């Protein structure tokens, strides 16, 4: 998923943008992927209960 | 005269190898069990793209012309198979100022012509036989030609139209598409696409949402 | 590093060093394919007044590889150069040359006062149009803008107006603008890099047609079809 | 109902031109909605400028419908041999009873 | 946008002559119709005009009371009749189409018709 | 919930336009490809039709005889 | 009927603070002076916009 | 709720702002509303336990 990023692939962001802009696109993927793990972990803990 | 298109009109949507997988994709595909006009010459609409198929014994059909006027004035796309080779040109043909040029019943030939201009095809031995196969990209034409109508150049042939419908495509071990589900054909197909499977177990599944739309404004 | 072993360079000289440029109302386009695009020449050259990239970095262009490169060539006034960008409005951005808000490519421009200025009125722009253009849309029409019907007059005009380029004009001096739109399917135009010896059955840092990552490359029996460039897993990863 | 013009102007190729026109009374403003015409031998007069400064599609952009110090003008940014012609101005007054100037002959050296 | 003007001929002084102009390629009753004359060797002289709907007519004072304009919107044409035509009134008459702000001066011109008085 | 008409002194209720989930009721596809469709919490005018509290069921035959529940719909209906 | 700051066909869609009606009689030839950017006997000495 | 957006009403954002800005304000509403559903669902699952 892109989560608002120009690309879902981290390597494609890094190979295309300089840090001042690449970091913005990466933050969009970090928020989405971190949120995905938080959702996943919450579901694993509830299911585990 | 019309024929039942059955499950034909599927092609590889991209140039990526996949195998042993059910992949959901949306593209311009022929709808399943659609209206394909049966011909045995006229200038037909192109719309979003065209599904073309033919059955031949003497190879009467040689080519196609695509354009907006189909008579000089602007560029038209001429694709003709003659004796030993195929000639593709986008000149301002009167039926110059050429920007692109290239030179390369028992027979069932299927083609997809869609918008640059992409041509997909399949040729197998055999009114339009029922069965399933997927067409593959053969010719990429970086021409930029605006097409609203096309003419078939002469055997029988069938013409259908592509729609932006979602399909679930089944890739076998060798990465060949062997089956497909038209997600907008009927409620069972909707269930199959929803569950990403060609098999649906006994039960009740929520696949969509019904909503009444407004008509007039007040 | 692996690229198709192409020894032919992309004809940027035929775009950037052209003897004549198109009017902005009818900007021309050349499709660049089956070649090696050396972008160090365009980036490092001091002849350019500006070199601005939006979806790519101007210094990564040599590492990247594209499937289709388009060069849009036209002449405008210096004070209109700022309109050749995504997210813009204005006489050029709306009626002569519009870039998509998600544009991927580079806008390169330079002062051509010593080449195009005379007054030189061979460069035209649309002053009037019924509606805004779509991204990368071009249209040639002389239909009178409004109710007049074929008769030019008060409250109705011929759509095109000329630029008056004179050597003594900076905001009113001519600028040559070339926009390189980058479509990112099989590789068609890659940067000026050599292919190296392939190493397999070892952990390597690889670049295949601009696609990069880390992993072990091995021989396989995957039944790729003749038209396919790469494959994907169940997880839709390479 | 009197309009005057400079009888003639000679311009070297590539040189600029200032053709002038005006009324014997008041001053020329956009309210006179001034017109300029070009006539070549054997041809009908052709309008180049209308309503003060609007230029026609058939008029080379080298021509400019500018105003000066209470006077109408038709100027050139660089004259060419093809421009040799008699030029005429027309001003409106109290109504649609315009008056033409005497004519200004433009030649190229 | 074509203006076709005719009616010019060799006539005697003290008589009269009716000239006419037909519109082609455009709508007649949407624009003002002008008349301009040019004596050979001389500049342009404003002669007359008429409003789009024919409700108003304008003349240069020098032809006032002698020149009359009428029109037929169904034929896309207008007529100019000049009475008490003088020997001095030798000129090419031109039809011009006015689409400007006031309608007082033409933008499009016809080829002209020659009136010679002797 | 409701609005006063600015020209006529009457009060009108504003009912949301009918909507709900759509479910497909099916036997396994290894037995039959015949299906029935349930429109959840809607009437049978907006959409062999059986109106139940759970929604408008189209394609299923209404039978007087009860049986053990197989594919549940809701509100006592299977 | 001519509007300068607004389109003449949008007058019923628009809303404004206050409008004032300046009502007077002039000679026809001077009607052209009742406009922004104009000069003349009225525009300069009687009724300027 | 606005969730940092110019407006809590999606239709207001779409009609008021051009797409280059409207999309940003919408992303804020999506994050807030999607996050709201995640909070709701997590609570329903724990309560369900
Ligand atoms: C073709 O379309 C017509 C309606 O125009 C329809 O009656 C006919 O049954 C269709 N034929 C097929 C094979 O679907
Ligand atoms: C293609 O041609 C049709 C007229 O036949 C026109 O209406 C349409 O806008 C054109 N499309 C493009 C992209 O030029
Ligand atoms: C096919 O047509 C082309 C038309 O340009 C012609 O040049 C070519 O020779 C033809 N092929 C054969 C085998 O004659
Ligand atoms: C080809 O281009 C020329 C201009 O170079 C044009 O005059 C000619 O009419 C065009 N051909 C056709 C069929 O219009
Ligand atoms: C894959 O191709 C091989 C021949 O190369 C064939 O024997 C095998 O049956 C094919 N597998 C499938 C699923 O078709
Ligand atoms: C244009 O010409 C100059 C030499 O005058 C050359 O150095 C430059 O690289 C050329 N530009 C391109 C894109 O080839
Ligand atoms: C509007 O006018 C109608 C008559 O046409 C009248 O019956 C109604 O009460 C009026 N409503 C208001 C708010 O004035
Ligand atoms: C599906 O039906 C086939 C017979 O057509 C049978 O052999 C197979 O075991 C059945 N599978 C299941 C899960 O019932
Ligand atoms: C709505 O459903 C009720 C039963 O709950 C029925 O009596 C009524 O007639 C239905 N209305 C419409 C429009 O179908
Ligand atoms: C149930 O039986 C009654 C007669 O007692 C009949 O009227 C009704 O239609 C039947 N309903 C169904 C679903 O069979």
């Amino acid at each position: 998923s892109n989560f608002g990023a120009i690309s879902s692939v981290l390597n494609d962001i890094l190979s295309r943008l300089d840090p001042p802009e690449a970091e913005v696109q990466i933050d969009r993927l970090i928020t989405g992927r971190l949120q995905s793990l938080q959702t996943y972990v919450t579901q694993q803990l509830i299911r585990a209960a | 005269a019309y024929t039942n298109s059955f499950t034909r009109g599927v092609y590889y949507p991209d140039k990526v190898f996949r195998s042993s997988v059910l992949h959901s994709t949306q593209d311009l595909f022929l709808p399943f069990f659609s209206n394909v006009t049966w011909f045995h010459n006229p200038v037909l609409p192109f719309n979003d793209g065209v599904y073309f198929a033919s059955t031949e014994k003497s190879n009467i059909i040689r080519g196609w012309i695509f354009g907006t006027t189909l008579d000089s004035k602007t560029q038209s796309l001429l694709i003709v198979n003659n004796a030993t080779n195929v000639v593709i040109k986008v000149c301002e043909f009167q039926f110059n100022n050429c920007t692109f040029e290239y030179v390369s019943f028992k027979n069932l030939r299927e083609f997809v012509f869609k918008n640059y201009f992409k041509i997909y095809s399949k040729h197998t031995p055999i009114d339009l036989p029922q069965g399933f196969s997927a067409l593959e990209p053969l010719v990429d034409l970086p021409i930029g030609i605006n097409i609203t109508r096309f003419q078939t150049l002469l055997a029988a042939y069938y013409v259908g139209y592509l729609q932006p419908r979602t399909f679930l495509l089944k890739y076998n071990e060798n990465g060949t598409i062997t089956d497909a589900v038209d997600c907008a054909l009927d409620p069972l197909s909707e269930t199959k696409c929803t569950l990403k499977s060609f098999t649906v177990e006994k039960g009740i599944y929520q696949t969509s949402n019904f909503r009444v739309q407004p008509t007039e404004s007040i | 590093v692996r690229f198709p072993n192409i020894t032919n360079l992309c004809p940027f000289g035929e775009v950037f060093n052209a003897t004549r440029f198109a009017s902005v109302y009818a900007w021309n386009r050349k499709r660049i394919s089956n070649c090696v695009a050396d972008y160090s020449v365009l980036y490092n050259s001091a002849s350019f007044s500006t070199f601005k990239c939006y979806g790519v970095s101007p210094t990564k262009l040599n590492d990247l590889c594209f499937t289709n490169v388009y060069a849009d060539s036209f002449v405008i006034r210096g004070d209109e150069v700022r309109q050749i960008a995504p997210g813009q409005t204005g006489k050029i951005a709306d009626y002569n040359y519009k870039l998509p808000d998600d544009f991927t490519g580079c806008v390169i421009a330079w002062n051509s006062n010593n080449l195009d200025s005379k007054g030189n009125y061979n460069y035209l722009y649309r002053l009037f149009r019924k509606s805004n253009l779509k991204p990368f849309e071009r249209d040639i029409s002389t239909e009178i803008y409004q109710p007049c019907n074929g008769v030019e007059g008060f409250n109705c005009y011929f759509p095109l107006q000329s630029y008056g380029f004179q050597p003594t004009n900076v905001g009113y001096q001519p600028y040559r603008v070339v926009v390189l739109s980058f479509e990112l399917a099989p590789a068609t135009v890659c940067g000026p890099k050599k292919s190296t010896n392939l190493v397999k059955n070892k952990c390597v840092n690889f670049n295949f047609n601009g696609l990069t990552g880390t992993g072990v490359l091995t021989e396989s029996n995957k039944k790729f079809l003749p038209f396919q460039q790469f494959g994907r897993d169940i997880a839709d990863t390479t | 109902a009197v309009v005057t013009q400079e009888p003639s102007l000679t311009v070297s190729p590539g040189g600029t031109v200032t053709l002038t026109c005006g009324s014997s009374t008041g001053a020329v403003t956009s309210g006179h909605y001034p017109y300029w015409f070009q006539q070549k031998p054997g041809q009908a007069p052709r309008t180049l400028i209308y309503d003060t400064s609007n230029k026609h599609s058939w008029t080379p952009a080298r021509f400019s419908g500018s105003l000066l110090g209470g006077k109408a003008a038709l100027t050139l940014s660089g004259a060419r041999p093809e421009d040799e012609a008699e030029y005429y101005c027309l001003l409106s007054y109290s109504g649609a009873r315009g008056v033409f100037g005497g004519g200004t002959k433009l030649t190229v050296l | 946008v074509q203006l076709v003007e005719s009616g010019g001929d060799s006539v005697q002084p003290g008589g009269s002559l009716r000239l006419s102009c037909a519109a082609a390629g455009f709508t007649f009753s949407s624009y003002w119709m002008n008349w301009v004359r040019q004596a050979p060797g001389k500049g342009l002289e404003w002669v007359a005009n008429i409003k789009q709907d024919g409700s108003e007519k304008y003349y240069v004072d020098s032809v006032k009371g002698r020149f009359t304009i009428s029109r037929d919107n169904a034929k896309n044409s207008l007529y100019l009749q000049m009475n008490s035509l003088r020997a001095e009134d030798t000129a090419v008459y031109y039809c011009a189409l006015s689409s400007g702000y006031s309608g007082y001066a033409g933008n499009y011109w016809g080829q002209g018709t020659l009136v010679t008085v002797s | 919930d409701a609005v006063r008409d600015p020209q006529t002194l009457e009060i009108l209720d504003i009912t949301p336009c009918s909507f709900g989930g759509v479910s497909v009721i099916t036997p396994g596809t290894n037995t039959s490809n015949q299906v029935a469709v349930l429109y959840q919490d809607v009437n049978c005018t907006e959409v062999n039709v059986f109106q139940t509290r759970a929604g408008c069921l189209i394609g299923a035959e209404h039978v007087n005889n009860s049986y053990e529940c197989d594919i549940p719909i809701g509100a006592g209906i299977c």
